[PDB]
This record gives structure tokens, sequence and C-alpha cells, in this order.
RNA sequence: GGAAAGAGGAGUGGCGGACGGGUGAGUAACACGUGGGUAACCUACCCAUCAGAGGGGGAUAACACUUGG
RNA sequence: CACUGGGACUGAGACACGGCCCAGACUCCUACGGGAGGCAGCAGUAGGGAAUCUUCGGCAAUGGACGAAAGUCUGACCGAGC
RNA sequence: CUCGUUAAGGAACUCGGCAAAAUGACCCCGUAACUUCGGGAGAAGGGGUGCUGACUUCGGUCAGCCGCAGUGAAUAGGCCC
RNA sequence: GGUAGCGAAAUUCCUUGUCGGGUAAGUUCCGACCCGCACGAAAGGCGUAACGAUUUGGGCACUGUCUCAACGAGAGACUCG
RNA sequence: GCACCUCGAUGUCGGCUCGUCGCAUCCUGGGGCUGUAGUCGGUCCCAAGGGUUGGGCUGUUCGCCCAUUAAAGCGGCACGCGAGCUGGGUUCAGAACGUCGUGAGACAGUUCGGUCCCUAUCCGUCGCGGGCGUUGGAAAUUUGAGAGGAGCUGUCCUUAGUACGAGAGGACCGGGAUGGACUUACCGCUGGUGUACCAGUUGUUCUGCCAAGGGCAUUGCUGGGUAGCUAUGUAGGGAAGGGAUAAACGCUGAAAGCAUCUAAGUGUGAAGCCCACCUCAAGAUGAGAUUUCCCAUUUCUUUAAGAAAGUAAGACCCCUGAGAGAUGAUCAGGUAGAUAGGUUGGAAGUGGAAGGCUAGUGAUAGUUGGAGCGGACCAAUACUAAUCGGUCGAGGACUUAAC
């Protein structure tokens, strides 16, 4: 463990804001359309986070044009530029897998100040 | 992954609603299809009126699966549905409207007429 | 550079855009025709009459500079 | 009644014929992130049909909007063409 | 051998859906062809169900609270042509 | 010298008869046709609601039946008396 | 066709699982002829390395059909395989139809139903140990006689819209990119599981009661999940070459003044053959090689490759174990100590403990506080257990030659 952490230490990002599963987030991804570079945005609710080290990932749920979409990211990629927390949610567990079988108003998460 | 006798919704304006897969073209014993793969299928449910009528053998390309795709930078995408678009043997939609959102892998496989009409391209 | 007129430009504000012009798809009913009722009603511009028109405050477009397109 | 279907806002008066917002089908421009439109006004076009006209001139006259007024606007309308 | 769970697909298995899985309680709404008029009928298809307070005419209804889930365990029709 | 009714049938050899239906594809199934090897009226003919741990064909739901296998619990198996 | 063989018993077809062999070759490789312009083809010769698909209908082979593929080969092996599976079909006892028979009954006509036993002795096949040998006793590193695995193939881009051809159409020979099926490892990612991990919740019973908990109900049920084992996940592979050949094609050349690949001489030439790549291997009784370590008591049968005794180098018994495992073996350690348990910090994971406080009539909510708990994972630490001991294990033959 400590030989691996030392090698991988110099590649962890330091500008990562704190968030939990349940919060809403805007990810500033990076797309390459031929030679062009460009930035998209992907707005949704964080539903997963499974971790320990450079190997940390999270996933975001969204509903686009009547179909639900999920996108998982590593925490430390340089191919993301920004993670912004928009709201805070009141939640009671770590994996919000029950959201993937609800729609509209049943899938509502209450807000909370922090 | 989509195999023989899987059923797909249609994300097109062609007159078909449900489709049943018959073959997974390309190879000699290949099992499954993915996003950007071509297929031979039966129309199982049509719409009253429409260029395409029920009982027909036709070709379609997969967008939008549940077990989705993986990108080179370590990130993934997954959908809640399986869907396809009926195709005209040189990759053009036989309809004029695509519904719902579409995976970005259809660019690399060169369905450029379809990436023009999709509402969102993820 | 101090000059007063004539001719342009966008802006704030008033009034008009519910008229005039088109068509007959819907509609078997107070929709229309004819005869009445409202002690259950509204009405800018126009005409008449009576009475007012006091004294204060905080802004904003334009304009000038600047960001993303 | 105003491309099909819902809604309100401003206003004395509209749930509005060349206004706004949302949904739907159709058409169009895009650097893909997005944007634009509604002749059942007058001419005109393609299509359907046995079958039905000019992409004209002027506000001199009568009526209408605004302005104190000169005036500016008016495919209403007055004339010309087949 | 006897049990529990399983990504994506969902009878492509096999002589044959064999074996499994699924339905299952109570209250309310509804329910076709046909018929010997009794039936068919639990046809099919849908909704409610926990806890606290107030009122309760009576049987219940309103206000509020919590979880992924309220016949929160065990026991209990799959259906159609 | 076989009438009504029915007929590739629990009966039809040739035969997977021919035509329509259902499937992407149907020697099984359903509808019809009549050329009934070898139907036929109480060893009854032809219908028929209700019923069946009967026989057959098709749909929805559900699934380790299958693509194609993986993990876990217990009993035998394995070592010692 | 015959009746040698088996009647004190030799169990039929399709399917399943697992294959192997022949070549009269289905694809891929190499060629000669063409009534071969190019693109596609016809036919004959050489070639068995590898490859050769999923459904529908029938008990069905056979067959027809659908959608693909480079291709969807044909035979042998008790028409391979039931002490390995199935029992749909044929061929027991029940019942029915057509038909024959006076009848009892019958039909390679049909229909619905219908019991498949076996604890592996020997050889054989896959794995794993003990004994001795290899001529002093030991600890390691190895060569390779032999042997096994592997061996498939598509599409696009370029050469080039070039050669060819009226047009339509469209190459060889080279170079580059990316796939299908098959296969060797592995758990960082995406998922599965995860019965001594965390949480929620129903019924009833116990810890005297309240609060807080234990037992049982499939782990009572429901939502997550560490290590480990895993595919549908991730990485790699069948790369390029050399040698001798098959069909075929020569160069030089006479017998036979010419001609002729052949007799003497001399070449080219295939996915095939021997190497090249991977793994096993000196029980290869032909038992191979290199480096390092250790060096002499007592009586005599008679002196002899003699017996017996204590030892060296080294090894084992016994104990703590896991990266190993049915057992045994293998590997990590035994106080010259981190081998396993515990302790002290941490992590994954769960998701806000108990006891108080505050706001509510209450159910509950907020706060102290990313709290409490935490199997297998990571560091440190001799606190407990690896104590004390015993057993086995050399003294190196003879002949010839060179030094």
């Amino acid at each position: 463990n400590p030989l691996i952490q030392e090698l991988t230490q110099e590649q962890l990002r330091t500008d990562i804001p704190a968030f939990r599963p349940g919060d809403t987030v805007r990810v500033h991804a990076k797309v390459v359309e031929g030679t062009r570079e460009r930035i998209q945005l992907f707005e949704g609710v964080v539903i997963k986070r499974r971790g320990a080290g450079i190997s940390e990932t999270y996933t975001v749920r969204k509903v686009s044009n009547g179909v639900g979409v999920e996108r998982t990211f590593p925490l430390h990629t340089p191919r993301v530029a920004q993670i912004e927390v928009v709201r805070y949610g009141k939640v009671r567990r770590a994996k919000l897998y029950y959201l993937r079988a609800l729609h509209g108003k049943a899938a509502r998460i209450k807000e909370i100040r922090r | 992954m989509i195999q023989q006798e899987s059923r797909l919704r249609v994300a097109d304006n062609s007159g078909a609603r449900e489709i049943l897969t018959i073959k997974v073209l390309g190879g000699s014993g290949r099992k499954t299809a993915n996003i950007g793969d071509v297929i031979v299928a039966t129309v199982k449910q049509a719409t009253p009126g429409g260029v395409v009528k029920k009982g027909e053998v036709v070709k379609a390309v997969i967008v939008r699966t549940k077990s989705g795709a993986r990108r080179a930078d370590g990130s993934y995408i997954k959908f809640d549905e399986n869907a396809a678009v009926i195709i005209r043997d040189d990759k053009s939609p036989r309809g004029t409207r695509i519904f719902g959102p579409v995976a970005r892998e259809l660019r690399e496989n060169n369905f450029m007429k379809i990436v023009s009409l999709a509402p969102e391209v993820l």
C-alpha cells in the first residue's frame, strides 16, 4: 500500500470540492470533435461514489428528452475541468439505486443548507 | 449486449414501434451487438399508417443500450433503454426524425446523417 | 472656438395596432330571424355641467467603458 | 376561425388576422453548443381539377390612424390590364 | 445431493416451458362472447393498506410524520384465445 | 343397392393432397374443398352451456430452461480414534 | 447372398458430452490448360496445418425453408461413446378407430397412457507421494536425447479510377489500418458473489420495569458491501525469418551431328516437412556438466570394496503458519524471532451511536459530531504461543595409459 500511494501521490487533484451522493453537480467535461476542443456540461444528481485513491470514481444521473442517462467519471482525470456543487440534498444512504425506477415527482430530493 | 430474439424500441419516424433481432451481422458465430452495430430484424408492432408495415425484414443500427459503452479516458455512459434506427443500406434513416438521445460512437462509425437530426448527442 | 436655422439616426414616453381586409373548416344551439326584458350590467376618443390642478422623493434607457457570443 | 391544440398578459375594449409563452407535425440556417418561420391580406407559384385573371399606377377623389398644422402612412379604396 | 443470490438478453432450451420463477390476505371500483337462464365470475383490468392528533352522528373522514418498501416476518388463485 | 348429417377425420394408403390463416421461416394447429384406399344413424348420427390432476395449437406475464457460467451455506466424500 | 460366431443373456435410433483417424479437398496455400481481354469462372495436378454457423417444421435421421459465412466437405471408429446422460421412437400388460375373422382374436395401419439396477479388484487415463539407484557425504545452478502445445481467417484505406476494355466495368505484385471466432493470464477499472461487516423494519418471547438489547421465524424479510474466488471486464498471442522438398518451371548438355529440364552437372518453387515461438524433461540404468562446503576410534573372521561405534558439512522429527494444500508435498518462521493471535494507529464499507440538551399535544425533528461501529486489508509493537530436546548422516575399489 505505501509503496503504491507514494508513486501515485503526485497525480491527485487538489481543487476538488466536497460533495455527497444526493447533491446536484455540474461537470465541465471536454470533447474532441475532430481537431476542435470544446467543453460540454452534464448536470445531474450524484448517485454513487466508490473510492480509495487514484482509483476513485463517481456517477451522475440525468433525464434527457424523456430517457435517463448515467455517466461515470474518475475523480482525478485532467479531461474534466470543473465540478460545481449547485444544491445539497437530504438523503439517508450511500447508493441511490432506487432512483433508477422512479420518474418525475416521485424522484424528488429535498434541499438542505450546509 | 443484444443477441438473437432481443426486442428493441424504435427511435425513428418510420412506422415501426417494436423490432425483433434476427442476426448480428459481421463475423461467423458472433454473439452480441453493441452501440454502432448493424442488425437484421423483424417488425413486430407498427403504427397505423407508415412507410414500414408489420411483418417486414429490415436493417437497423443500435444506439442507446443499457449496458452501454466505454471511452478511452476512463469514463462510461449507460442508458435506461435499448433502441435502434431503421437504415437504408447506406446508413441513412428511412424516416426523417430521430427521437431521444444518442451515443457519440455513431460518429466514428460514420452515421453522419443521423448525428445531424438527434436532439442530443452524448 | 463661441453662432441660429434646414436635413438625417437610434432611444424613453403617448396614442393606434380589438378597425379596415380574408375565408366558411367547426357549429342542429338563444348561432341566426322576428318580438320583448335588465329594479342584475359595463363603455377609450366625442358633446354638456359642476368642482380641482398643492408641496416632495428615489430611479432608468440612451450614452461611455467592458465580458461571453 | 386565423399551421393543429392548450394558456394567460397588456389594455376602455382581445383570451388578439401580419403579438407573447408551452406542446405537436412540417420546412430552413448552424462553428453542434444552438437558432428562425406560418399568403383563408394584394399580386404570384407548384399541385388538385372539366374549370377561373396582372408579380400594374396613385393617394388627385371618398373613408381610416397619428399630429396644433403643413404632413407622414393606407394592395381600404379610386383607376388601368386579361 | 438439499438450499440462497446473480450483469445483459428473456423459451434462443427440450419430444414437450419439464423443473423453477411469477399470482396469492382483507376493503372498494369495475367485468366480454356464449347460455340448458342456474351460470360463465375470484372473468379480464385497476386502486387502497403503517404511525400520531382532531373530529369520531355511527361506520369513517381530515391534518401531520417516517422509510427503498406499511397484509414490511410465516401462511394463502397465474391468466387469456 | 347408403337416405339426412358429417368428411385428409382418435378413421386418408398415396400424402408434407390443394387453397386461405397464423411465423422471418409451420410435415403440427385452425378454416375451407371433395378424388370417403377403408364415415354413416341406439356395437346410434350430428350439435351442445357447465365441468376435467384428460389430449392438442397459440398469446401475455415470469424466470439459470438456455447463450455460458460464477459465488456462497449445509450433508456425504478427504485425515485421525 | 451365406449361416462360421455369440441363446447358463454381445441393450436399438436421433440428440448431449468428449473426440480421434483416412483423403476420393468444402474454405484458405501453390500450379498447368482454357472456347483465359479485365472482374468472375470451367477443368485437371500437388497439398490433411488449421478451420468448417444459429433458428423454423417433424421422435425423427434424411429433407424443405429463414437469416448469415472464407467455407457451411464426405467416410471409418460395435452405422464411435447408456457399469457417461436422455428414453421422444420402435418392441409388454389398459382403452379406442378403420379394416379382416362366425368366434377367441389380429394388422411394418393409426391413436392416448405406461418402472433404465451396480459401494471399481486388474489393465488403461488424469494428478500426487514413499523406496532405492546413479559407486565418499552434502547445498545450489544447469545442457538437452526425447516429448507436448500452438498453427484459422474477414473488411477497409492506399498504389489507382492506373494496366485491361468500344462501353459497362476494373486488376496482379506491394504497403497500412481495424475486426470475428479461438486461447494464456489477471482483479486496477465495469459488474457478480460475499451465512463472525454496517444499517432499516414485522410478530412473539427473555434480560424485574422505562430506555437499551439478546433468541427464534429460509441468513425472518429488505437496502448496501471488504478480502478472497470470478466474466459478460482488462492486458497479451498465432510476428518476421532460414533450410531441404511436392506439383510445376528451368540453365547447360549428349546418347540420337539436330531437338530435348537429365543420364553426368546446375537452379527456382506451397498454409505442408525440419528448425524458428511456448511448456515438460538425466529412472537419457548411455542415470551428463559447472561452483561451493566437509576431512580418520575398537576388537579380528583375516587385512579383505571386513564388521561395529561416536561424529563433520548437512538434514529431519516437533511446534507458529499461508502466497500452498484432499492427505502427504511446497514455501514463510522457530527468541540470531514479526510466524500466528492480541494491543495501538490507519483503510475500505456503512451512513449520523449511547447518554444528555433544545422545539413540538404527539408521531418525530435539529444539535453535541462525517458520529459510532468496523471478518479476511496496511503499518508498528515481544504482550501470549513457536520452550527444553532428540534422531540420522563420510573415511572414498580395481586395470591400462600419459604426467
